[PDB]
């Protein structure tokens, strides 16, 4: 490796003319990249009507009906239907312009549940109906605490008193006033602006409620032939909220970091466990306790959420390293 | 902090990772940073100045002159709109510059100019934890510094478009794919294997370890700790993981440890003689059968 | 992984051409991450036969503070003696 | 992965090394191969020549946005500065076109 | 002479005698690629030579 | 008060932004690090914003330094910068450790009494209290004849 | 695009985003795609 | 009284705001959108661009100024905080040094671009290279810097300390 | 505005400007400022004429 | 974009496009000039809207 | 090695989940996968699609666009406003009393302007208000 | 009006369809590490030559004296100069030049003096004398690379640092009359 | 939220007397430019959802916010700086309180007042490191938290 | 070169021209544009004209700055001791300098 010997012996003005030759290394035939990628390019189709300026003569135009067909789901997708209000509201969505919803290399899921689901239900799973009145209580503590610290002290210290608070006053060294609301803002952008972030506020704390208290799993009932379970979870105005998840979409898996198992939930007998509805990418939080749940079936809704919490997870020992993953076997066939 | 192109990129973050994964020389001409290229040569007539174009056919250029060291600028400013074709003379410098129509290909014509281009920053792709250094003394000196971390275990493979719609939708394809893409890249590692010990074989050794005594017992011991230490992060996962790894057994194994736990730990003390502890030991009572063969 | 980036070029077998021919580009090949120098002065000068690169590494850097210990005495002993001297004077 | 004597001979016969490769990849061991995971990409034409995306051509939004600022701030400038108020009855047919419209 | 007509002579000259001189200059220099058209050769004289006499006459 | 009013416009405006970042965050259901990395941001220039009312305090350091004259110039002669920084530093380590491992003050104190704390000038106070503490002697003596 | 139509209806939700005489909503106002 | 000087006073407030925004985006472009070349030698760069790019830093020093400058005018004629009241602590000199701030590279920066329009639009009629063009740039850049220097120039007679006037007198 | 946005594409050698939409909104803004800064010296509010007889309304 | 061509090298006006370098016996006299045709400048082209108008379209 | 053990939906689609080590599942699935695993995302193409063309710039949240009442409104407003003011500016500035207006309104504390009449009918009524502190 | 298109909605064939089989990959890993590489670009010159061709010589045919007479007697008049002069003594001024040229060079309206240093100007660069000067490509020339190869150079034209005042054509004209909206239409 | 809006706008504007006419016209001018910029925001995010996010776009938005932020503290710079060096009356008679009147505000409620910005930002700094960890469900309490 | 060859950006921003011998024929893993403003706006470059004003404007600033403010912010409240030698003390330091009195000396010029 002495690189200026290298240098001497790589880099000779004398092979100029042959030392920047480009060439097309003579190297092994792929089939794959040198016979099936030229003939597949080969029988590319051709059009006589690509857009003058901006078409091209192969830009072919791909059937909606030999489109892959959406086998995946077998459940339906509404959002593609839209809502009534919206079509009432005539508003603008991303999930409901046809020309968005026309995919041209692929079918878009139905919107309808596949013709194959039955809706019958069966026997329930879990129930937990105190966890109801548990999450109305929560919810009417939280508006009657926003309504009072935002809206009865607020009226009441700023409409109702020319004194102001001792945390008005603690950082200005200005002489003592007294305060008055019938000469302030005489044009009054403060009115507006005020109701509107008690508007936006008001809206985003029942939307962050209901997202918060809309993971639980509080009635359970798997279906007839247990594919579609549905389950009744705690909705924004403290009711109840159906919904129906397949059967291979939940599941119930090791974290992503494997050193959290001790810090885990349900490594407590009375804890909660989540199973994962993949499909929709869900969460239903079931009580991780024996009284919730039915004995009749439980064991198979284990067997149907353990699929990955594997010996995988902990790794391959000495003796099981030889076995980690399948042989490949090559050149024993030529 | 680095996206899982696979459920994100679809133009323009697939033509950023497409060149950051396989440094094709016009991708590479997509995403070339505005601040700095690759410096080449005086355009000659035998050793013309290569200007890449991603096929435009035409490009505004500006002649210099030969730069000095005294001056950065040997020539007047002179702006010339360069066609692609044929090498174009800037008169004032008779400097002779062509330019290069570059196509998307993996021919090996774009190897020929793969080393005319700088390769692209890793350091501003991905996601970033920190909006901006609001440091006067570190303006314009370090990126942006993040706070998670980046895996490096990724293979990324190039797919047609149509085709990577039918991954998005067929999950049994997806499958099918990734399986057959890891048995792809198995074979090319043995292959890339067999090829460096054939040419060790036909070559030899290209010297010797220039360490120190010192240095290679500790490098020793450093690798036999590393094996222990992931030996008694396995045994401990496994112990934490019991209930949901195994679920029929877990009862008696369970039961079995608290029973025994209940005679050593209430009633007499527990004198542990060497590294056993009581979690070592307690686990040890778990999974008494698994122990009982290895 | 290369010290004299021409070496880099010379041979190279991993072009992306010829990783076309297999579509599977691991990120541990980035070039970013290929070659780097040796942050060492190389200066090529015209060699009997060819250029060679001749290495100028002008003070090597990793003192142990006892060494800068051991030169200090001096400097600092004459110090003492200038200061002695001055007051005395 | 297991490779075959038999293709490995006939492989040597074949074709026998006479260069290293640069592959970075040839530097993995088995268990790293084994704990990697395979991405995709699709690849399909490029339209942007720049390392910033494609923007629009158009934003009515802003013109809206500053005509609209443009107008207020006249109409407050007026009444506040001058004490002044447009009387729009004067031109009945703009406001005519502005009640159509 | 603080805030006089000499000082507003100053203040004239510096800014509508020779910016405004600069800009129609400028305009001039680049007539084609802002309009697409040839400038008029007389009526540009003729605006050259009263505009740059009025400065001065004021 | 102008500091304080802009201060006040600044962190309407860093709320705003925060309220429209998680409207957006709920509508679409997953979090953006920009986003998340730019609130950061917002939020820590609100908290710098935060401590504007220490102009007095930032004034007194500041102020004292600024008052010396130039040694050379012979007003006092004295310049004891790094000797102040040294022997303080000496000085501080002696009376932790003496706050810390000695005998400390006492600080219980009356609690119940009106007035208590309202001394007027006497023999015991020598009387060179402020000129026109009188009134206020006059006071607190009748207030503690009030209160006897 | 009044009297010549310039845009495709079955390509847009809301039809009607310019001023036009010539094109009318493929859902009617009385329209609703149900389940 | 109320009228004009309020009007006045709230266009300056609105034309601040539209040249702090004209800057920004000019600004932005200069240190991101440059050419492969013309990222920092900007000897290459025209003459009457150098000199867009060196106002456009110019107005973006003393832009702020101007506009606190107005909000405090602002302040004093509709709230009556004596910013300028000899009685209780204002002064007039503290507005009028303000405005000569504002006022003197003002006028520097104006003038500027038609040197570089006039130094581009003599090249080309000549097809010569120009006398000295780094000469040149420095010396607009050097003419950009003193003019911060010039605010008591336009306000000799407002009787400021002796020190000030010479100095200012001789940096003019 | 017209020579930084014409010269700047050009001479700069940038596409478009840094923040088109800031340009335009400055180029669509400028007219308010324009507008009001001239209405100054024939409005006022003194509005009525010197013969005007305030008296009668 | 334009790519008609409208001017060459043109000669027979002033100089005799014959070789007439070292022909002692021909004089060229350059102020007996024949007439030509006025070539009249490019004037600015006008828009077909119509199809600029499809041209500019957006769908 | 783990295997996956066994499928009992009806869908037989799902018995792809039996050919794959669930550590592939996990890498494929979950983790940096997670979530997009097992879901068909037809949402992330459909919204893609959706970017690419050239739609309306008006929007008002991330699920619906702007209101075309709304747009419609400002739009033509914004127009008539800014001729009405380009031709009074421009052209009726001579008596502005004819063409202007004058009203303002009064801080509640302050006393009632004289001003501060209903524009547009003053010849009718004539309004006062209550002050407060 | 053709009616709205999207690139997006036609299938592409920019890679192989199919996966390669382990066989095929690793006889192709064999043969890649058997035959060198083509290589890359290198912008090291490998023997320079005068590009304006030989430098005059102290004596000769053309010394350089003769060049040093010329800068002092330059001129751009209103009108062609007749002094047209015998293209032999051109000829004999510069060894190797085409006697056409000297006819199409005698032709060009230059007094002598300038006639004689354009011709030896061509024959040592080798220049056209024939192509017009045009917009697109303001002078041709031809040359004989260290490959050999007879390649062409279109030396094109310039601007004066103001690219806005550079006439961006596609035609063999003098005019500017295009007018792109879009400087880079392709960014 | 709709309901608690209308009900405080209508009591302001029984409270105020407000000329509905005029507080009509100003507020629609100020919902048009409010509604304008969300509608901009909007659409730059709807943009960059899918298919936008390129390093330099992430390096233009955060320089964006940077400018931005630099454009909101320049005013705030300037008032400090005339504060810092306020003017008053001739100390020697005029004005003899400003020698004594250093208007200090002692640091013991500074601290406390303040601890909630703190608590606020070190909150948002758990969040930034939780994201990565966590899912969108799980983080919501953060999120409600925050905006309280 | 160490610095140059570690963090390239830090030299731009040093302006130290690219130290990596480009002979081998290769192009460098990472060029860059020189910002010689550091190296030009100097009184030993082309900035010699520029920077030889600023230092005269400063030497000009500094004697303004060294006999005007900080004197006027040493001294503040009345004072008991010797405050007319003060007062008088710091006036002097300021109201004499030779550039108001100079002119005296050679006057028959003027
Ligand atoms: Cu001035
Ligand atoms: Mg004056
Ligand atoms: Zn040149
Ligand atoms: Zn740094």
């Amino acid at each position: 490796s002495d690189p200026n010997d290298f240098y001497r012996d790589a880099y000779r003005n004398e092979n100029r003319w042959i030392d920047q030759s480009v060439f097309t290394p003579k190297t092994s035939k792929m089939t794959h990249y040198d016979v099936e990628w030229p003939k597949e390019l080969a029988s590319r189709p051709v059009t006589k009507k690509f857009h003058h300026d901006k078409g091209y003569k192969y830009d072919v135009t791909t059937p909606y009906d030999q489109r892959y067909n959406y086998v995946a789901d077998r459940l339906g997708h509404p959002e593609i239907l839209g809502n009534p209000f919206e079509r009432l509201m005539r508003l603008e969505g991303d999930i409901y312009h046809p020309n968005y919803l026309d995919q041209p290399f692929v079918k878009v899921p139905n919107a309808n549940p596949n013709a194959s689901l039955n809706f019958e239900e069966g026997e329930v799973l879990y129930e937990n109906t105190r966890l109801l009145e548990w999450a109305k209580f929560w919810n009417y503590s939280v508006v009657v605490g926003y309504l009072w610290c935002a809206y009865f002290v607020p009226y009441n210290i700023f409409f109702k008193t020319h004194m102001p608070l001792e945390h008005a006053y603690d950082n200005l060294f200005f002489p003592y006033f007294q305060h008055t609301h019938f000469l302030w803002d005489n044009n009054a952008l403060h009115i507006p602006t005020v109701g509107g972030v008690a508007i936006y506020a008001t809206y985003i704390a029942l939307s962050y409620i209901n997202n918060i208290w809309k993971d639980y799993v509080v009635r359970a009932q798997f279906s007839k032939d247990k594919e579609l379970l549905f389950v009744t979870r705690v909705s924004p105005f403290g009711t109840t909220e159906e919904e129906v998840y397949e059967v291979a979409h939940l599941e119930h898996l090791p974290p992503s970091v494997r050193s959290g198992v001790k810090d885990l939930s349900a490594q407590d007998a009375d804890g909660l466990v989540d199973v994962t509805c993949m499909s929709s990418q869900r969460s239903l939080v079931f009580y991780k306790g024996d009284q919730y749940w039915n004995p009749k079936v439980y064991n198979d809704f284990i067997n149907q959420t353990s699929n990955l919490w594997t010996r995988n997870y902990t790794g391959y020992n000495r003796l099981e390293v030889q076995n980690s993953v399948e042989q490949v076997k090559i050149g024993f066939s030529h | 902090r680095m996206t899982n192109t696979t459920e994100e990129a679809f133009d323009e973050v697939s033509h950023e990772w497409q060149a950051l994964v396989t440094s094709n020389p016009f991708d590479l001409n997509v995403f070339n940073y505005l601040e700095n290229t690759q410096t080449s040569n005086f355009g000659t007539v035998d050793n013309p100045l290569v200007v890449f174009t991603s096929e435009t056919p035409f490009r505004y250029v500006g002649c210099t002159g030969q730069m000095n060291e005294d001056d950065y600028e040997g020539h007047e400013l002179l702006f010339f709109l360069l066609r692609e074709g044929s090498l174009q003379r800037c008169m004032g410098c008779g400097q002779v510059f062509k330019l290069v129509r570059l196509r998307n290909e993996y021919s090996p014509e774009m190897d020929y100019y793969l080393s005319n281009f700088h390769p692209y920053e890793m350091q501003e792709m991905g996601e970033s934890d920190t909006t901006v250094l609001m440091s006067p003394y570190k303006y314009a000196s370090h990126y942006e510094y993040t706070q998670f971390e980046t895996p490096s275990n990724m293979v990324y493979s190039m797919v047609n478009p149509d085709e990577h719609d039918r991954l998005l939708v067929d999950p049994a394809y997806r499958m099918e794919r990734t399986k057959a893409l890891e048995e792809k890249y198995k074979v090319y590692t043995s292959s890339l294997r067999e090829v460096e010990k054939q040419f060790e074989e036909r070559y030899g050794r290209a010297g010797q370890i220039n360490i120190s005594k010192v240095t290679y017992s500790t490098l020793i011991d450093v690798e036999k700790a590393v094996l222990k230490m992931d030996r008694l992060f396995r045994k401990v996962a496994k112990f934490e993981n019991r209930a949901f790894i195994d679920r029929a057994n877990h009862s008696r194994r369970e039961k079995r440890m608290l029973e025994r736990a209940q005679q050593r730990w209430d009633s007499n003390y527990s004198f542990f003689t060497g590294s056993l502890t009581e979690e070592e030991q307690k686990y040890r009572d778990y999974y008494e059968t698994e122990l009982e063969a290895y | 992984m290369f010290r004299w980036l021409f070496l880099y070029w010379y041979n190279s077998t991993d072009t992306p051409s010829a990783i076309a021919k297999v579509n599977l580009w691991s990120y541990i090949n980035l070039r970013l991450f290929k070659a780097r120098l040796s942050s060492s002065i190389a200066y090529y000068i015209l060699g009997l036969n060819n250029l060679e690169l001749k290495k100028l590494k002008i003070f090597y850097k990793n003192t142990y503070f006892d060494y800068i210990y051991l030169k200090s005495i001096p400097c600092l002993f004459l110090i003492i003696f200038f200061t002695n001297l001055y007051l005395f004077l | 992965t297991v490779i075959n004597s038999e293709f490995l001979t006939y492989l040597k016969s074949n074709y026998k090394i006479s260069f290293s490769a640069s592959n970075i990849v040839k530097y993995l061991s088995d268990k790293s191969v084994n704990n990697s995971v395979i991405l995709y990409l699709r690849k399909n034409k490029i339209f942007n020549k720049s390392r910033y995306s494609r923007n629009r051509q158009t934003y009515r939004t802003g013109a809206y946005w500053c005509l609209y600022v443009n107008i207020i701030a006249v109409v407050a400038f007026y009444f506040w500065f001058y004490k002044f108020t447009m009387n729009f009855g004067y031109l009945w047919w703009l406001l005519y076109s502005l009640i159509l419209s | 002479m603080h805030d006089t007509f000499y000082v507003v002579a100053h203040f004239h000259i510096m800014l509508s005698g020779a910016a405004m001189t600069g800009i129609f200059s400028g305009i001039y220099y680049y007539f084609n690629a802002l309009f697409g058209v040839k400038y008029s050769r007389m009526f540009g004289y003729m605006h050259l030579i009263y505009y740059s006499g009025g400065q001065w006459v004021a | 008060a102008i500091c304080l009013f802009a201060k006040f416009w600044h962190f309407v405006f860093i709320f705003l932004f925060w309220v429209f970042f998680v409207l957006r965050i709920n509508e679409l259901g997953r979090i953006r690090y920009p986003l998340l990395v730019a609130n950061v941001q917002n939020f820590i220039i609100i908290y710098i914003m935060s401590w504007a009312y220490m102009y007095p305090w930032l004034k007194f350091i500041f102020r004292k330094y600024l008052d010396v004259p130039y040694y050379w110039f012979y007003l006092n002669g004295r310049e004891l910068g790094i000797r102040v920084f040294f022997t303080d530093l000496k000085l501080f380590f002696y009376g932790i450790t003496n706050r810390l491992f000695d005998f400390n003050p006492s600080s219980i104190k009356f609690e119940k009494y009106p007035f208590y704390y309202w001394i007027n000038s006497s023999q015991l106070t020598e009387f060179n209290q402020y000129r026109k503490f009188v009134i206020r002697d006059s006071i607190i003596y009748s207030l503690n004849n009030y209160i006897i | 695009c009044i009297y010549q139509a310039y845009q495709n209806p079955l390509r847009h939700i809301n039809t009607g985003h310019n001023p036009n005489n010539v094109y009318e909503d493929i859902v009617m106002l009385g329209d609703y795609p149900v389940q | 009284g109320v009228g004009s000087q309020d009007i006045l006073i709230l266009s300056v407030v609105f034309a601040g705001i539209s040249t702090t925004i004209s800057f920004t985006n000019l600004l932005i472009t200069r240190r991101t959108l440059a050419m492969p070349g013309l990222r920092h030698r900007r000897v290459l760069m025209p003459f009457v661009t150098i000199s867009i790019f060196l106002t456009l830093r110019m107005l973006a020093t003393i832009t702020p100024v101007l506009g606190a400058a107005v909000i405090m005018m602002a302040f004093d004629r509709h709230w009556q905080t004596t910013f300028f009241e000899y009685a209780y602590g204002g002064d007039p000199i503290l507005s009028q040094h303000l405005f000569w701030f504002f006022g003197h590279p003002e006028v520097y920066v104006l003038i500027i671009p038609t040197f570089g329009f006039i130094n581009m639009i003599v090249p080309h009629n000549n097809t010569r290279r120009v006398a000295s063009k780094h000469h040149m740039i420095w010396a607009i850049y050097v003419m950009a810097y003193m003019g911060y220097l010039v605010w008591g120039h336009h306000m000799y007679l407002v009787g400021l300390d002796h020190r000030s006037r010479t100095m200012y007198s001789t940096i003019t | 505005g017209g020579f930084a946005n014409f010269l700047i594409p050009y001479h700069v050698g940038s596409k478009d400007v840094a923040y088109p939409r800031l340009n335009s909104i400055g180029f669509w803004i400028q007219p308010c400022g324009y507008i009001l800064l001239a209405k100054i010296g024939f409005l006022r509010p003194q509005f009525w004429r010197y013969y005007d007889k305030t008296s009668f309304s | 974009p334009y790519t008609k061509k409208h001017d060459d090298w043109v000669f027979d006006v002033t100089m005799p496009s014959q070789n007439y370098q070292t022909d002692l016996t021909v004089n060229i006299h350059p102020e007996n000039k024949k007439m030509h045709v006025m070539k009249q400048v490019m004037r600015q082209s006008y828009w077909d809207a119509e199809h600029d108008m499809a041209h500019e379209y957006d769908y | 090695m783990n295997r996956f053990f066994k499928v009992s939906s009806k869908y037989q689609y799902y018995k792809y989940l039996e050919q794959y080590d669930a550590a592939f599942l996990r890498k494929y699935q979950s983790e940096t996968h997670w979530y997009l695993g097992r879901r068909g995302a037809w949402k992330n193409l459909v919204i893609k699609y959706a970017g690419d063309h050239i739609s309306l710039e008006e929007e008002h949240n991330v699920k619906y666009k702007t209101h075309l009442s709304f747009v419609y409104l400002s739009y033509r407003l914004a127009w008539v406003l800014f001729a009405y003011v380009l031709i009074y500016n421009h052209f009726l500035l001579g008596d502005i009393g004819k063409t202007f207006n004058v009203g303002e309104w009064d801080h509640r504390l302050k006393p009632s302007a004289e001003r501060d009449y209903p524009t547009r009918y003053e010849s009718l009524y004539i309004l006062d208000r209550t002050q407060k502190w | 009006r053709a009616g709205p298109y999207n690139p997006n909605r036609y299938k592409d064939y920019y890679i192989p369809r199919t996966l390669p089989k382990n066989e095929e990959i690793v006889e192709f890993v064999q043969s890649q590490h058997s035959v060198p590489a083509s290589p890359i670009r290198n912008q090291r010159h490998i023997n320079p030559v005068r590009e304006s061709g030989p430098l005059p010589s102290y004596d000769g045919t053309y010394t350089m004296e003769d060049i040093r007479a010329v800068f002092y007697n330059t001129t751009v008049g209103r009108d062609y100069c007749y002094c047209q002069m015998d293209p032999e003594e051109i000829m004999r001024r510069v060894p190797g030049i085409t006697r056409k040229e000297a006819e199409f060079i005698t032709k060009l309206g230059l007094s002598p003096q300038e006639q004689v240093d354009f011709a030896y100007i061509a024959y040592n660069i080798g220049l056209d004398i024939f192509y017009f000067t045009n917009q697109m490509f303001v002078a041709r020339q031809v040359v004989t690379n260290s490959k050999g190869e007879k390649v062409e150079v279109l030396w094109n034209a310039q601007c004066y640092e103001d690219i806005a005042q550079l006439n961006v054509g596609f035609a063999p004209v003098l005019e500017s009359v295009d007018y792109h909206w879009e400087i880079f239409l392709w960014a | 939220g709709l309901l608690l809006g209308l009900s405080s706008i209508y009591y302001l504007m029984y409270v105020r007397l407000l000329p509905f006419n005029k507080i009509i016209f100003a507020w629609i001018l100020v919902a048009m430019f409010l509604y304008w910029l969300l509608s901009g925001f909007v659409f730059f995010v709807k943009k960059y959802q899918y298919s936008k996010f390129t390093a330099a776009i992430q390096r233009f938005w955060k320089r964006t916010y940077i400018i931005f932020w630099v454009i909101e503290a320049g005013t705030f710079s300037v008032f400090f700086y005339l504060t810092l060096n306020a003017s008053s009356e001739p100390v020697y008679m005029y004005d003899q309180i400003k020698i004594y009147k250093t208007h200090l505000f002692s640091w013991r409620w500074f601290l406390i007042k303040l601890l909630p910005s703190v608590s606020i930002i070190l909150l948002g700094y758990y969040l930034q490191l939780t994201l990565k960890w966590n899912l969108f469900n799980k983080q919501n309490t953060i999120v409600l938290l925050i905006t309280l | 070169y160490e610095l140059f060859v570690d963090h390239p950006d830090l030299a731009q921003w040093t302006g130290t021209y690219p130290k990596v011998d480009s002979s081998h024929g290769f192009p460098f893993y990472s060029t860059y544009e020189m910002y010689r403003d550091f190296q030009e706006n100097t009184l030993n470059s082309d900035g010699s004209f520029a920077q030889w004003i600023t230092l005269v404007c400063g030497i000009y600033v500094i004697h303004v700055i060294y006999n005007y403010m900080i004197p006027y912010y040493w001294v503040s409240t009345p004072l008991k001791n010797d405050e007319f030698t003060r007062l008088r003390m710091k006036d002097y330091i300021a109201s004499t300098v030779l550039e108001e009195v100079y002119g005296i000396s050679y006057a028959e010029w003027g």
